[PDB]
């Protein structure tokens, strides 16, 4: 049986949304396996690295030009397993695609962060990308532990504890306060891996923002 | 011969994300000469999916036939009908289905009732109750969870909506979950997820636990000071 | 370690903890305890952002509006992820000040005739500009 | 089941549940009486027998009666008389009230 070389998610806005297109040896075709739970969508999203699977559904075919043939094996995958290579597949046989429907999948935008307002980077206001928008992080709880996690992710070195005397050189923000009550205990790898309140809910003002100055 | 055609409720639409139509046929004799057909309002045919189940104690056969049409056509108000032909029946049967229109939307309330005190003295089992009420129309989906993982369906039973005697146009339903007494005394947590069309976000959640219930002790303490004008 | 914090309000300085004590040995005869700790200010006034407001000598503490949850949570349904409203009950008065917050005011300053309004610090230290 | 406290807090009505299980065969009749006087059939809604998935051969049902908040607060009593052939006297009763519960205590401390 063919081994998937990759997934591309064509016919969708960007490459984190669209129709599931398994790369068959040489020419590739669309797949409509039954029991398409979110577990397989999570592995599909992890193939591209977009982020977390949010939704999967099969859409009615009304002159959608589904020229791509269909596969002949199932892909029962536990979701916590590795790439599509390491999940069992049926021994060829017939297809489970009775109703002619395309499989849809909706991944999420990847995370990103930066410092704005500081010279030669490694300093300034904190902006985090989510839902395709940048925003500020509240300073209600900003311990020294929460400062070093941001610094190493951008490779700016250990923070030098600049206090608030030089934190007035960046000013306030205008964007939405995405994060609040951030509590980072361990190093982890990303700020999103910490415990926060929620995306979009806060009790802060643009005057109270977070400024992080690393070594550089 | 009896033919039942159930429409797809919004509860199925929420989870399956697919609108399918089923025409249950009961008391069938010859399954080699039957045809489950689905047609639109003009006469166009729709591709069907007929599956024949196993045998029955009363020497009858059950016919299950799925027809799939996506929600854009169905929610617009178009009418469908089911036809079952049999070589023993001189005339094919016609059963039509469609979704009603013109009903107001009222937000439902969620109530969780802890188990009775006189039940846990037997050291046998407990019973938690999830109550949803005052909602229109009569469509509701209730599912229980524990630690973020769905429970086995048997552990709980959900009933159909019933009218409310004191308020016209409003209904209610119930859900019952059974758990061990030692599990409840340990301090595990449970969750009742309720979905209805009239909710602001379409999904609501409540949680019950032994610790956060009715306390026997109310150790209230009040401290007065003339200098503590701020609290960290 | 044996107590769990339910609410940690700062405006009303209210804090609620719950704890189960294994009294005797029968599992059905363990008492559930609820502790409430309230610190009331005797010098703060009606409006904490206006020094001219009169003094406050009446305090009301509703426990139904204190132990309330108002933040949508994520729920997995094996086919999608949705946001769920915790409570349906969701202008509150702040009795005491908050350390994590800054309180400022506008005051007229006259010198040589000209009047220069300047931002003040009602709180002793709080945060810095 | 005593009525929900939050339902009373919002001050519309109250919900009284009569949960009866563990009877065989499927033959049960529940009624609602107040102060020894049976209430009208239009006061409660009666469920239907349906098998218990856990233990086969057992059926169960329930009945709910809505009461006014002031009527519930005034101290009126309610009961759920049940009838079953297997019962010794064919009549069993369970009764609750507002006072139905366990006595609480108040260890109030005032630090002047
Ligand atoms: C308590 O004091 C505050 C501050 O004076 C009042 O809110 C201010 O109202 C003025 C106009 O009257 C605005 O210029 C300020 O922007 C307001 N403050 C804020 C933070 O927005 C508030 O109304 C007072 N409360 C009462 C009950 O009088
Ligand atoms: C009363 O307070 C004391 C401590 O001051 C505590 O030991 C005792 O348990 C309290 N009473 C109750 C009924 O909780
Ligand atoms: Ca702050
Ligand atoms: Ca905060």
């Amino acid at each position: 049986s063919p081994v998937p070389e990759g997934v591309r998610l064509a016919d969708g806005p960007g490459h984190c949304k669209g129709r599931v297109e398994v790369k068959h040896q040489n020419q590739w075709y669309t797949v409509c396996q039954t029991g398409w739970s979110l577990r397989a969508a999570k592995v599909v999203c992890r193939q591209l690295g977009c982020g977390r699977a949010v939704l999967t559904q099969k859409r009615c075919n009304k002159h959608a030009y589904g020229r791509k043939p269909i596969w002949l094996s199932q892909m029962s995958c536990s979701g916590r397993e590795a790439t599509l290579q390491d999940c069992p597949s049926g021994p060829w046989g017939k297809n489970t695609c009775n109703h002619d429907e395309d499989t849809w999948v909706e991944c999420e935008d990847p995370f990103d962060l930066r410092l704005v307002g500081g010279d030669n980077l490694c300093s300034g206001r904190l902006e985090v990308l989510h839902k395709g928008v940048w925003g500020s992080v509240c300073d209600d709880n900003w311990g020294e532990k929460e400062d070093q996690v941001v610094c190493k992710q951008l490779g700016c070195g250990k923070s030098l504890s600049p206090s608030f005397r030089d934190r007035k050189c960046y000013g306030p923000g205008v964007g939405r306060i995405w994060l609040d009550n951030v509590r980072c205990s361990g190093e982890e790898q990303s700020l999103e891996q910490c415990q926060h309140r929620f995306w979009g809910f806060h009790d802060c003002t643009h005057q109270e923002d977070v400024a992080v100055i690393c070594s550089g | 011969i009896r033919v039942f055609a159930i429409p797809p409720s919004f509860a199925s639409i929420f989870l399956t994300k697919s609108t399918k139509l089923t025409c249950l046929v009961t008391d069938l004799t010859t399954y080699d000469s039957v045809t489950i057909s689905w047609t639109r309002q003009n006469g166009e045919a729709v591709k069907t999916h007929t599956n024949i189940s196993e045998s029955h104690p009363n020497a009858t056969f059950s016919a299950v036939g799925e027809a799939s049409i996506c929600e854009d056509d169905w929610n617009s108000g178009e009418r469908f009908t089911c036809t079952v032909t049999h070589t023993d029946l001189p005339s094919p049967l016609k059963q039509t289905i469609s979704r009603p229109k013109g009903v107001a939307l009222h937000r439902p309330d969620v109530y969780l009732l802890p188990p009775a005190r006189e039940q846990l003295n037997l050291r046998e089992s407990a019973t938690i109750t999830c109550l949803v009420t005052g909602f229109s129309p009569a469509d509701v989906f209730v599912q229980w969870m524990q630690r973020g993982q769905p429970l086995s369906p048997e552990k709980y039973v959900t009933s159909a909506p019933m009218p409310e005697p004191q308020a016209p146009g409003r209904y209610f339903a119930h859900s019952i979950l059974t758990v061990s007494e030692e599990e409840w005394n340990t301090g595990e947590t449970y969750t009742c997820v309720v979905a209805h069309e009239a909710l602001p976000n379409r999904v609501t959640e409540r949680t019950v636990d032994k610790s956060t219930g009715k306390p026997t002790l109310y150790n209230v303490s009040l401290v007065m000071s003339d200098t503590a004008g701020t609290c960290y | 370690d044996e107590r769990i914090v339910l609410v940690d309000n700062k405006c009303k300085c209210a804090r609620i903890t719950s704890r189960i004590i294994r009294s005797s040995e029968d599992p059905n005869e363990d008492i559930v305890e609820r502790n409430i700790r309230i610190i009331v200010p005797l010098n703060n006034r009606e409006n904490i952002s206006d020094p001219t407001s009169p003094l406050r000598t009446r305090f009301v503490y509703h426990l139904s509006d204190l132990c309330k949850k108002c933040d949508p949570t994520e729920v997995e349904l094996d086919n999608q992820i949705v946001t769920a409203t915790q409570s349906n009950i969701c202008t509150e008065t702040c009795y005491t000040y908050d350390r994590n917050k800054c309180y400022t005011a506008v005051v007229p300053l006259v010198y040589g005739g000209e009047t220069k309004m300047v931002e003040t610090a009602l709180t002793p230290d709080a945060c810095y500009p």
